[PDB]
């Protein structure tokens, strides 16, 4: 009932210059402060400080902060996340990067 | 480890994603004097090479289909549908 | 389940833990004057068994993280009487669906 | 002594090669780079044995260039020396400072205080000597060798010996 | 690079690799744990000179069938017909592997896969390592004073009336060079 | 920060919408499952009308003379009357559209039909009568037994998480809850023969167009959906220029930062 | 000009990851490192004339890799390094899910 | 990308983990000594002494001499060095967990203060959180500040458990910027929690102890959070700028180097030979400052320590924080190549994926088509204009990779192309681009056009694209990136396409629309009074594209 009472005090925000973004959008970053058990704030004490690896939260708001503490407490980036291959120069799991291209010498040797 | 050809929950259908890829890494294949699979019809551009051959469906590219879970489902060009 | 007045004693809910595996749930008058369930905004939260549970995870390949989490505290999950672990099957309603299936992790 | 350790090669052939009888020629690449090399680890790689059965892959292609990656599991001929084990082996260069053995594709070498007192040297002859009681070991003499010592030189282990502990020496 | 079929996670703990000796103490892919790719728990496999020589003459023999294939559309006598296969289905700058199969085929003490055969029957079945069958199978010993001082790995492994036994069988059954 | 937090978040191939670790956030994405843009707003005519508007333009009751399709609508008509089968099939027919009806106004108790909706029916409908030059002069050719079932086959079609098991399967029905009380709308056999009088052909024409149609609405597997859904917010909000609440822009930095200490507090009670 | 901040945001929506990479790296930054197994630091004295690929301290020859980072990323790590703290670079993960 | 080819394998960055520098690898990691701030020359004769730079690091003025490893500047990776500390130093941040691990462990055995006779500590011990289980432990140790020499079981309380030894008080840890202060009761001794006292304790501190806590045995001790061992970061990272020739150009980190190598020798000065004691702890204190000082200046520590300039010296924190401090305007956001920036006019003849491009930023922006039978022959005739004539090439590469700049080139009218060749053509007519107007917070906001090589130095662009841009004709700035891969000119012409986004997913609508002079025009025409005669109306047919030519 709190992702509902989150989406309503949004969608009537949207209405606040009365355009329209289809519930999809809302509903997903109003589920992201909500997936997590309660209410998560869209700050470096929401999002910034759980779970994502080491450079996904350093990307943002504090950095050789959240670096330091990746550091003493060994901690270790899973390579999953989008700013994880960004730093890198790699190309992440985003679309045309998420599924790997092989090539069937069978069906390779079919086509002559 | 992987999952078998039979079993999968992804769309029997190629992804826009899965297009630009396809026929971007024939586009450098072809423009890297690779092997031309379809029958050279007046085509001189490498991309436009491997537009006719994602027609002629004579790609021989496989797309491995990772679950986010770990595991995952194989898909050749000729396996996925364009309905795109 | 004991329902009180006011309160009870600190000296007293000590032995809450006291008799295992029995499970002693505590309920002040208040909250239960009106049925906080029965609320527009609250939909359906489902008690999902060991099997049930289980199934969730090995069809939808989830993990006992990975899961959106639930409040042991939230008032369904002590009017449903849940405990760590157990898994609340959601049917909340779509402006673009009608019906979609959520599931919690209690804490 | 020669085992035999199922082995990987990272193979990444270019685009221009991705055709038809592409296996021939992944398999010829792999007896180029496997194939008559020495590593520090496995010891000399002498032959990739069967060479019809072999692991062929569906190898990933890059974001970068059109190239993709093999790995070739094979199953291949090794021989890496040990501290300690005797071996035959036909010797080949003498001098003063001693004599080298010949054991496999790999250079043993027995110093002359590896070799007993009695077992002296003798430049005045022609090959080169080792004098003793019947003991005169020339050129392609047959030895055996106590290895007391491996060293790896990359592209090339090869080692020390020792003909002076009993039963040891000429053949 | 040439990876291997033995792989864990050293993290960090750099500080590897003790000291080979014929002590039974070998390289991590040279141990009796090991695998083949097919996921089996295969004991490493050592050979003695010949069991080795008449494998590398197996698998040369099979490879010259596939070349020819995708080309469609005596001891002293031995010596030649070893170094024939060499100039054919063996690179040509096979260094490494041309040295092996001459010396291979002058110490071999077993000419054929018939008599080599009966040797490893006996030797694999004793209760000894394959490292041990791969040293008493080449290295023609006699007494048994001899046999577990040149591999010490033995030394208690077995009965001293026993290892000769065992070596004595090998002498009739060793090539007639 | 909107798209600092909704990076990572994806549409995945488990048809789930997960991220940098796999944690869920919707096991549909969008409750239903669709690329945003396919969408136009749909309307449902199956909540709206008095329960007796409805009756007239959907039940058929061909056991009356007075509900019957005359022989005008069907080449059946005549004979398809008195029949048990026949009636008792449509009884299913009337019968899902009294249960799509109440379904609807349970989901929207504010009668609002006009929804965003995927595969645009009213459009395939639309160049159906001008691609088969349709005569509503002479009878369509169907069955009862044609259109009823018709639908019940295409119902099955249309296909979200592919899955072969018991949720992917269940909340795959959940998910093309709402686009088949639409389907069931259009399609309902008097609303097909008294209104539309298209023929066979044209008939799995509208069959055919509406399946394909919807899965290309399915969403693709890696679209940035997270990025996606903050680019759409965060885009918007920067053009709000702003009985008494928080007017917009400040309003929404009390949510996203989630306030508790409220520049507006206010209690409505009914 | 910049293929900054949010630059990459939208591209990020697209799909275009492989143009994030050819940006990012090819158009910008880009380097050949040489990183040890052990110890993922640019610890590798690679002596590419003559392939001597020796690691100091790991006692590495061995396995070494090399691996391609936009040299604003080995910057950025030797920057942190200098402040006792190692962003060990491993080719090869242990983590799974 | 990096240059020249190495024999190393090359592969992805799989894991990152973090970790802290063992005091002990600092050293061996070291190719350098690092002892004197003497930096560069032997006594301004212009070479480099076993200093602060090329001691065994890298050189400067294009120059090998980097110990083995050579290659040049460009391929030559910075080489990291070391120095030894006159005495323990607090690093800077990790002093955090310094005064809470200290309320902690007993200072005096290496032992939590509480265990698992605790419930709660038991309940925290449990926790699967690296720094949530530290989160309890600390809540929870930090209270009995006395160790149990003796303490009860877990059932019955007559009957007690000798543990661990020691059942000495712990002290109240508060900072003091480079030094703890403890506290112990009769009458408040407070103690100099002195780094050296500290450090000790930390080595003792049991492996399931600092395990039960966020630390490890393998990558991050909390033994190595006091720094001995200070690594000196090569030149790469502190450049040598020099001014003509014979003038320094050292950047202010160099400076707080060599500000530490003069505090690491004061402080061995008083303690190799006549000890001042309580003035050692002087040279300690700024050794221990300058050390705080070189990474974070910028700190709740009053002195941000100016160089003498009033600069507060380039903190290797300022370095990395927050836009274009590397990880936000250097990593996540960059400055690139093939791009362009130029002013946007109005146009009723483009189509709503064509672009505006004048011919000098054609010929200045390159594409490189790689030489195949296909292109090879008009690609010789682009060989042969290079960049003057529109369609022509800056540089044509080599199948080895050596720039043949047909500018100056000798033989760049000659240019026998093999395959394989890489050949720089200009960007030309109906190429794909990345067309982009400021800020990018739409995914709308950064489409790709195809090239229409215009004259007149302005971007144009179709005025029905002016709305999910963002545009208005009053001088607007846009850029344009190219794509070099033909699988990247393949990912703009797959997703990125104008014709793609005209249904805007953002909100279920169309995002492109007709506008001003089209607006009103189709209106005034769309009307029953409006009408036209055969003369103009044939103008009008013809002026359709695809019309049939049908009357
Ligand atoms: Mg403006
Ligand atoms: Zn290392
Ligand atoms: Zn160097
Ligand atoms: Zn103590």
């Amino acid at each position: 009932a709190g992702r509902a009472a989150l989406y309503k005090e949004v969608y009537n925000v949207i209405a606040s210059d009365g355009s329209y973004v289809n519930y999809r959008h809302m509903a997903l970053l109003v589920d992201v402060m909500t997936t997590q058990g309660g209410l998560t704030s869209v700050t470096r004490h929401g999002f910034n400080r759980s779970n994502t690896g080491a450079l996904m939260r350093c990307s943002f708001e504090e950095t050789v902060e959240i670096l330091f503490e990746a550091g003493a407490s060994a901690e270790l980036d899973d390579c999953r996340g989008v700013s994880e291959n960004v730093i890198l120069g790699q190309m992440a799991p985003i679309g045309t990067g998420a599924f790997d291209v092989m090539i069937d010498e069978e069906s390779l040797v079919k086509y002559m | 480890k992987a999952i078998p050809k039979d079993q999968r929950a992804t769309t029997p259908y190629m992804t826009k994603y899965e297009r630009a890829r396809i026929l971007g890494t024939r586009a450098l294949q072809i423009s890297m004097n690779a092997p031309v699979f379809v029958d050279l019809e007046g085509e001189t551009d490498p991309l436009r090479i491997a537009m006719k051959e994602l027609a002629e469906k004579k790609i021989p590219l496989v797309i491995r289909r990772y679950l986010p879970d770990g595991s995952f489902e194989d898909w050749s060009v000729e396996e996925l549908i364009v309905d795109l | 389940i004991f329902v009180y007045q006011n309160n009870i004693t600190p000296s007293a809910m000590k032995l809450v833990p006291s008799i295992p595996p029995a499970t002693i749930e505590t309920f002040n008058e208040a909250a239960l004057v009106v049925n906080i369930t029965h609320h527009e905004l609250v939909p359906k939260h489902i008690r999902l068994s060991s099997d049930e549970k289980r199934e969730l995870l090995k069809r939808y390949r989830l993990k006992e993280s990975q899961l959106p989490r639930i409040q042991r505290a939230d008032p369904v999950a002590l009017y449903l009487g849940l405990k760590r672990g157990e898994v609340v099957k959601i049917i909340r309603k779509s402006e673009t669906s009608g019906r979609y299936a959520s599931y919690r992790i209690c804490m | 002594m020669f085992f035999i350790k199922d082995l990987s090669l990272n193979i990444t052939l270019h685009p221009s090669f991705f055709g038809p009888r592409m296996k021939q020629y992944l398999k010829t690449k792999l007896l180029e780079e496997v194939e008559g090399s020495c590593t520090g680890k496995f010891g000399y790689i002498l032959c990739v044995l069967d060479y019809d059965n072999i692991d062929i892959q569906r190898g990933r292609i890059l974001p970068t260039d059109g190239s993709a990656e093999f790995n070739v599991k094979y199953r291949a001929v090794v021989f890496k020396p040990f501290k300690g084990e005797v071996v035959d082996g036909t010797v080949v260069s003498c001098s003063q400072h001693g004599f080298e053995v010949q054991v496999g594709p790999m250079k043993v070498f027995v110093t002359k205080h590896l070799m007993p007192q009695d077992l002296t040297f003798n430049a005045g002859s022609n090959p080169p000597s080792y004098q003793s009681s019947e003991d005169v070991i020339t050129i392609k003499s047959r030895i055996r060798v106590k290895i007391e010592g491996c060293i790896s030189q990359v592209s090339s282990i090869h080692a020390i010996g020792s003909i002076k502990e009993d039963y040891l020496g000429a053949i | 690079s040439t990876s291997t079929f033995q792989t864990r996670r050293r993290r960090l703990k750099k500080v590897e690799e003790e000291e080979n000796a014929a002590t039974l103490q070998l390289g991590q892919e040279f141990q009796l744990k090991q695998i083949n790719h097919q996921g089996e728990e295969e004991e490493l496999i050592a050979l003695n000179l010949s069991e080795a020589r008449l494998v590398i003459k197996e698998a040369l023999v099979e490879r010259r069938r596939a070349f020819k294939r995708s080309q469609k559309k005596t001891r002293e006598k031995e010596l030649e017909s070893i170094d024939v296969l060499l100039e054919q289905t063996t690179g040509g700058n096979n260094k490494d592997l041309k040295n092996t199969m001459q010396y291979l085929t002058n110490f071999s003490r077993f000419r054929d896969q018939e008599t080599v055969g009966a040797v490893i029957q006996l030797l694999k079945s004793t209760g000894l390592h394959p490292f041990e069958v791969a040293q008493l199978g080449s290295l023609a010993c006699d007494t048994a004073d001899e046999a577990k001082t040149l591999i010490p790995s033995l030394n208690n492994k077995i009965s001293d009336d026993e290892l000769e036994r065992i070596l004595k069988e090998l002498s009739n059954l060793e090539t007639l060079y | 920060r909107l798209v600092k937090a909704l990076e990572d978040i994806m549409v995945h191939y488990d048809n789930t919408t997960r991220n940098s670790l796999g944690n869920v956030i919707q096991f549909i994405y969008g409750e239903d499952g669709m690329d945003a843009a396919h969408i136009e707003k749909q309307s449902l005519d199956t909540i709206g009308g008095s329960d007796a508007a409805f009756e007239k333009r959907y039940r058929v009751d061909l056991l009356n003379t007075d509900h019957t399709l005359d022989p005008s609508l069907l080449e059946s008509g005549s004979e398809i009357l008195g029949d048990l089968k026949l009636q008792v099939l449509l009884d299913e027919e009337y019968k899902q559209l009294v249960k799509d009806r109440k379904f609807l106004r349970e989901v929207f108790v504010d009668g609002e039909a006009n929804w965003p909706l995927p595969v645009n029916i009213r459009r395939i409908i639309q160049n159906a009568q001008q691609t088969f030059h349709i005569d509503h002069t002479k009878p369509s050719d169907l069955t009862i037994k044609d259109i009823v079932l018709g639908v019940k086959d295409l119902q099955e079609n249309l296909l979200v998480l592919r899955g072969k098991n018991e949720i992917i399967q269940n909340a795959q029905r959940d998910a093309v809850t709402l686009f088949c009380c639409l389907l069931r709308s259009r399609l309902a056999t008097r609303r097909v023969l008294q209104e539309y009088r298209l023929t066979k052909q044209a008939f799995d024409w509208v069959l055919s167009n509406i399946e394909a149609q919807f899965l290309r609405s399915v969403v693709h597997p890696g679209e940035m959906v997270g990025v996606l859904a903050a680019q759409s917010i965060g885009e918007p909000a920067t053009q709000m220029t702003l009985k008494k609440v928080t007017s917009g822009v400040p309003r929404l930095k009390e949510i996203l930062n989630v306030a508790k200490n409220m520049k507006t507090p206010s209690l409505t009670v009914y | 000009l910049r293929f900054g901040e949010m630059e990459r945001d939208c591209m990020i929506a697209h799909g275009a990851a492989s143009f994030l990479k050819e940006r990012l790296m090819e158009a910008s930054d880009a380097f050949r490192v040489h990183i040890c197994g052990i110890c993922g630091l640019m610890t590798v004295i690679a002596k590419l004339n003559h392939n001597q690929f020796e690691c100091k301290g790991c006692d590495n020859k061995i396995d070494i890799y090399q691996i391609h980072i936009p040299y604003a990323a080995k910057l950025l790590f030797q920057e942190l390094m200098a402040m006792n703290i190692t962003p060990r670079l491993y080719t090869d993960r242990s983590r799974d899910f | 990308v990096g240059q020249q080819y190495s024999s190393a394998p090359l592969r992805t960055v799989k894991e990152v983990q973090f970790g802290l520098f063992s005091p002990e690898e600092v050293r061996a990691i070291s190719v350098a000594k690092i002892r004197f701030p003497e930096t560069m020359d032997e006594t301004q004769t212009r070479a480099k002494i076993g200093g602060l730079n090329d001691p065994r690091l890298g050189s400067i003025d294009r120059n090998l001499k980097c110990q083995t490893c050579q290659e040049g500047m460009n391929e030559c990776p910075g080489h990291f060095g070391h120095i030894d500390l006159a005495k323990p130093v607090f690093h800077v941040g990790f002093i955090a967990k310094i005064k809470k691990v200290c309320e902690c462990v007993c200072m005096h055995c290496g032992k939590l203060l509480l265990d698992e006779h605790n419930e709660l500590m038991r309940q925290a011990l449990a926790i699967k959180d690296s720094k949530k289980r530290f989160a309890a432990i600390w809540t929870l140790c930090k209270t009995k500040m006395v160790c149990e020499t003796d303490v009860p079981s877990e059932d019955d309380p007559t009957q007690l458990v000798s543990r661990g030894g020691c059942g000495n008080t712990q002290p109240t840890i508060r900072k003091d910027g480079l030094k703890l202060v403890g506290s112990w009761k009769d009458e408040p001794e407070l103690r100099v929690l002195s780094t050296e006292e500290i450090l000790n304790i930390f080595k003792h501190i049991s492996v399931k102890d600092f395990t039960s806590l966020g630390f490890n045995e393998v990558f991050s001790r909390p033994e190595w959070m006091i720094l001995t061992c200070l690594p000196v970061p090569p030149p790469p990272v502190r450049p040598s700028i020099s001014f003509n020739e014979s003038q320094r150009g050292e950047d202010d980190l160099t400076f707080k180097l060599a500000d530490i190598l003069k505090a690491n020798i004061s402080l061995e000065t008083l303690e190799h030979n006549g000890a001042p004691h309580h003035a050692i702890e002087e040279a300690e204190s700024l050794l221990q400052f300058h050390v705080a000082t070189y990474m974070d200046n910028d700190i709740a520590g009053q002195p941000q320590a100016l160089q003498k300039s009033g600069r507060p010296v380039k903190s290797i924190r300022a370095r990395l924080k927050g836009k274009e401090g590397r990880i936000r305007g250097n990593l996540m956001g960059k400055r690139v190549d093939f791009s362009a920036r130029t002013v946007i006019s109005g146009d009723p003849n483009l189509e709503l994926d064509q672009v505006g491009v004048p011919k000098s930023i054609a010929k200045t922006l390159t594409y490189p088509e790689v030489v195949t039978p296909y292109n090879i022959d008009r690609l010789t005739q682009l060989v042969r204009n290079g960049p003057n004539e529109h369609p022509g090439a800056k540089y044509v590469i080599r199948d080895s990779g050596d720039r043949i700049d047909l500018r100056y080139s000798k033989r760049a009218g000659d240019i026998q192309l093999q395959y394989g060749w890489k050949v720089e053509r200009h960007i030309m007519d109906n190429d794909p681009v990345l067309f982009n107007r400021q800020p990018s917070l739409h995914k709308m906001s950064m489409m790709a056009h195809r090239v229409k090589v215009i004259p007149y130095s302005t971007f144009r662009l179709n005025l029905s694209v002016t709305s999910p841009y963002n545009a208005d004709f009053d001088g607007d700035e846009m850029n344009l990136h190219v794509p070099q891969s033909e699988e990247t000119r393949a990912e703009l012409s797959q997703l990125c396409a104008v014709p793609l986004q005209i249904v805007s997913p953002q909100s279920n609508k169309p995002c492109m629309g007709i506008v001003q002079d089209t607006l009103c025009g189709i209106r005034k025409l769309t009307l029953r009074d409006t009408f036209i005669e055969l003369d103009q109306v044939l103008n009008m047919l013809y002026w359709v594209p695809d019309w049939d030519g049908v009357i």
